[PDB]
RNA sequence: CAGUACCGUGAGGGAAAGGUGAAAAGAACCCCGGGAGGGGAGUGAAAUAGAGCCUGAAACCGUGGGCUUACAAGCAGUCACGGCCCCGCAAGGGGUUGUGGCGUGCCUAUUGAAGCAUGAGCCGGCGACUCACGGUCGUGGGCGAGCUUAAGCCGUUGAG
RNA sequence: GAGUGAGGGCGCGAGCGAUAACGUCCGCGUCCGAGCGCGGGAACAACCGAGACCGCCAGCUAAGGCCCCCAAGUCUGGGCU
RNA sequence: CAGGCGGUAGGGGAGCGUUCCCGAUGCCGAUGAAGGCCGACCCGCGAGGGCGGCUGGAGGUAAGGGAAGUGCGAAUGCCG
């Protein structure tokens, strides 16, 4: 903040002791470092990216999994009907589930995706999984080789 | 992610004030001065726990005496009396059959003595 | 029912106090009169007083003049206005001043 | 009339059925008729007489109908700053009903 | 000289009880109800000596 | 819970004394009377007792050698000056007064200690006025 | 409505101070009346709703209540039988205290404490080793003679 | 993975000192400190005993006690004060 | 079942109390979140946790564990 820059006297002063105008006594003085932008950068790589969802999905097959790997369900652009695909299927908010549409066509189609999925490219959410089940994939080969 | 004081330490404290009501000074108006209590009367009150005991105990012990010597024997010995007997009881307490119909103990003075002959 | 109010002073509510105790458990007729004529401040004030209390409460609340007990007040204090007092070598002799509060009631007989 | 034994460090006596408490002993709750030894009796309208023990071949019906409650207590040490605390306490306390012997 | 300590509330109303508000006096009147107190004039009962106020 | 409290007591009566009462060596056991020795129901918090006194006290059992030999002095002086007086005096001022003393050494005290006391009738008569009881043991 | 009040001489330096409500709808009227500051009424879901008004604790306030007290000695509180006013049919649960017992506190220093060795206004409220990076022993692990890629580039709402 | 030498009281060996000090240096033993929580000690950490969660209107004994202010024979002698 | 248990610093065991996360297009919630005054029942050795009443006036975040400007009587401290 530069402060005052030193003050008060000394021996007799306020009685109480003090030199530097920091005052990190009172709520907007200095204090210690509780956060910092440095929300640090750790992680890991794909030898892991991998196993993972390995086993979990297994017995999420126990559960009900299955996959198309690639479904039609009509306009591929209006909500609606690609339901209709749900309940020819099978499927109706409860039990959750999720899938990979590598393809804009349904994504700028599945739209609001509650309860469900609606992906397309690639970057893994397992986790919302979690709180989901059942689900279908886009090729053996787009989940990678 | 922040975080600050608020409610918690008066709270900590609070249970004092309650622990206090009927105090005088500042033991009944304050934090650290009824903590300073609960360290008197919190000591005191468990503490006075030997002593609490040791009071209503030997209170038995002289009453005792006291009218025991009316029948003659006393203490001590008088102990022994039961001892030469066969068992030996009454926690000094029950020995309250003195308070209320006491010839019961007159028999007991026959009893103990005896044993000396 | 027989009753006023006593708040937003200028001074010492410690100084009311006995002034109160002084005329408590009497009547209207008591009170009213005596201290009225009773000087060292208080009484200007405790007047105009009584006058609203049961002036009303004998109005809108219809009483009885006469029968009306003094039951009592609440002794009490209130608020400030700040002002330093001067001195040897600037120092420090502060202070304000504190303004009274209390309440007021009679009853009926 | 009164009579005298006890129960585990805590001489007790009685006159008919009265029960309040004395910590807790096993034998599920007052469905049974439990009782130990004794040694007097009660110098008045029936008997006189203690002697060596007396417990010989004769008990007390000490009836049951078990109630047993966990109390409470209070503690923490206090001196100077060592005062560690952190801990109150309970105790036992069954709830029967006597008889006699 | 200086202390070092605080204030007693037990000792406040201990020594100030001799404060006990003692009260001012008054008497009757003549004529109307100017009941005065010992020696004074009011024109509620006005009076009859030298002259003051009004009487009825 | 077997209490004691046998909801009062309202202390005993008796008498005694005669030139053969050794002052003093008497006084300590003699309170000890008081207070509610016999008095079974006695609750040491509650003040029983009884209520006695001691006749033709003046002079009593001379005790022993303690005349002359003995100061009883516990008046302690203001501007430096107190009290003393040994044997040969107190033995005359107030003989009750006297004897009063003796015990006074160590007696008790308290809220208590001062009630079992109010009932200390001693001097020298016989005949202890003011009475109604006295049950006296030799 | 502060870089102001303000303190300065310059430089300088620096304050306090958000919160009625859905709607002011912001008080009509008439008796206290010095304007002030009152009572009613009304609006008003709400006046323990009305302008240092949000909800409103805490130090500091007695009205007024209840239990205590003028032979009396005390870190004071405690433990004890007892009595003394609410509540439970009962069991008791209470509040307080008589006396009796019992009682050297508290936060910091050191052969050595309670201590007139310091501090302690008082209550509230703010207050102190993360974390970056960097070094280095353990822990669930996976790979495991093998075991681990920065800085980018497509792409990431996001992710990758 | 942390304290660490600013210890001292007692007793003994022993040097200091006017067998001067609740002192100094060591040794050692010690326990206080760190056991200012017991008890005795009249009141007083370092001297003796004794080392610590419940409940106790429970009992046995060591230190240590039995006229008083509070517990248990003004016991028994048998003398000697 | 023998045992252990005072114990300053130090060094372990947890647990507890204390503000964002997803859970939160899940769930209580105006027959009330939240503050509170009160609670003399229950659960917690404790940490506390409750748990229900009356004043109280708009939201809360489950199990879980994932992150921590707190676990503040005080320093003649800052301030009010």
């Amino acid at each position: 903040a530069y402060s005052g820059r030193k003050i008060w006297p000394q021996k007799h002063t306020g009685r109480a002791r003090h030199g530097d105008i920091g005052a990190p006594i009172f709520v907007g003085g200095g204090v210690v470092f509780g956060p910092k932008p440095r929300d640090y950068s750790y992680t890991l790589p794909k030898k892991v990216r991998k196993k993972g969802l390995a086993m979990a999905v297994a017995d999420r097959a126990r559960e009900g999994k299955l996959l198309l790997v690639e479904a039609f369900a009509g306009v591929n652009g209006k909500t609606k009907e690609f339901l209709a695909w749900a309940k020819e299927a099978g499927l109706d908010g409860s039990e959750s589930v999720l899938l990979v549409t590598g393809n804009e066509l349904v994504r700028r189609a599945a739209r609001n995706l509650p309860w469900v999925v609606t992906l397309a490219p690639e970057g893994l959410n397992v986790y919302d999984i979690v709180r989901t089940e059942r689900l279908v994939m886009d090729l053996d080969a787009w989940e990678v080789f | 992610p922040r975080a600050k004081t608020g409610v918690v330490r008066r709270r900590k404290h609070k249970k004092i004030l309650k622990l206090a009501k009927g105090y005088w000074g500042l033991r009944s108006k304050s934090f650290r001065k009824a903590r300073e209590t609960l360290f008197a009367a919190g000591n005191y009150a468990y503490a006075h726990r030997k002593r609490r005991k040791r009071d209503f105990r030997r209170l038995w012990i002289v009453r005792i005496n006291a009218a025991c010597r009316q029948h003659g024997l006393n203490y001590s010995t008088f102990i022994h009396g039961l001892k030469k007997a066969g068992i030996e009881v009454d926690r000094k307490n029950l020995a309250d059959l003195a308070v209320r119909e006491p010839q019961v103990f007159a028999e007991l003075v026959e009893r103990a003595k005896a044993a000396q002959g | 029912e027989a009753k006023a109010i006593a708040r937003y002073v200028r001074i010492s509510p410690r100084k009311v106090r006995l002034v109160v105790d002084l005329i408590r458990g009497k009547s209207l007729e008591e009170a009213r009169n005596i201290l009225r004529y009773t000087n060292k401040r208080g009484a200007y004030f405790v007047a105009k007083v009584l006058e609203s209390a049961a002036a009303n409460a004998v109005n809108n609340h219809d009483m009885l003049e006469d029968r009306l007990y003094v039951k009592a007040a609440y002794v009490d204090e209130g608020p400030a206005l700040k002002r330093v007092l001067p001195r040897a070598r600037g120092r420090a002799d502060i202070i304000k001043k504190r303004t009274s509060h209390i309440t007021v009631i009679l009853g009926e007989k | 009339m009164f009579a005298i034994v006890k129960t585990g460090g805590k001489q007790y006596r009685v006159e008919p059925g009265l029960k309040l408490r004395v910590e807790k002993l096993d034998a599920e709750p007052g469905a049974t008729v439990e009782l130990p030894v004794l040694l007097l009796g009660g110098e008045k309208t029936v008997v006189g007489t203690p002697v060596v023990e007396g417990a010989s071949v004769v008990a007390e019906v000490l009836g049951h109908g078990r109630g047993k409650k966990i109390l409470v207590s209070k503690f923490k040490a206090k001196v100077q700053y060592r005062r560690k605390k952190g801990h109150r306490q309970p105790y036992t306390e069954l709830l029967i009903k006597e008889i006699r012997g | 000289p200086v202390p070092k300590k605080k204030t007693s509330k037990a000792r406040r109303d201990a020594r100030r009880s001799h404060h006990a508000l003692t009260p001012p006096i008054l008497v009757p009147c003549p004529e109307c109800k100017a009941m005065k107190p010992p020696h004074t004039v009011c024109p509620e009962c006005g009076y009859y000596a030298g002259r003051k106020v009004l009487e009825v | 819970v077997k209490t004691y409290v046998p909801k009062q007591v309202e202390p005993r009566w008796v008498l005694i004394d005669a030139e053969g009462k050794t002052l003093g060596r008497l006084a300590t056991k003699i309170a000890t009377l008081l207070r509610g020795k016999h008095r079974p129901d006695w609750t040491p918090n509650v003040a029983m007792g009884d209520f006695v006194v001691v006749v033709n006290a003046d002079k009593i059992r001379v005790t022993g050698k303690k005349l002359e030999q003995k100061i009883y002095t516990r008046y302690s002086g203001y501007p430096g000056g107190l009290k003393k007086i040994p044997l040969e005096k107190m033995l005359a001022t107030h003989p009750e007064r006297v004897l009063e003393h003796a015990v006074k050494g160590m007696l008790p005290k308290g809220p208590l200690g001062r009630r079992l006391f109010k009932r200390l009738k001693v001097y020298a008569g016989p005949d202890h006025p003011h009475q109604a009881q006295r049950p006296e043991k030799l």
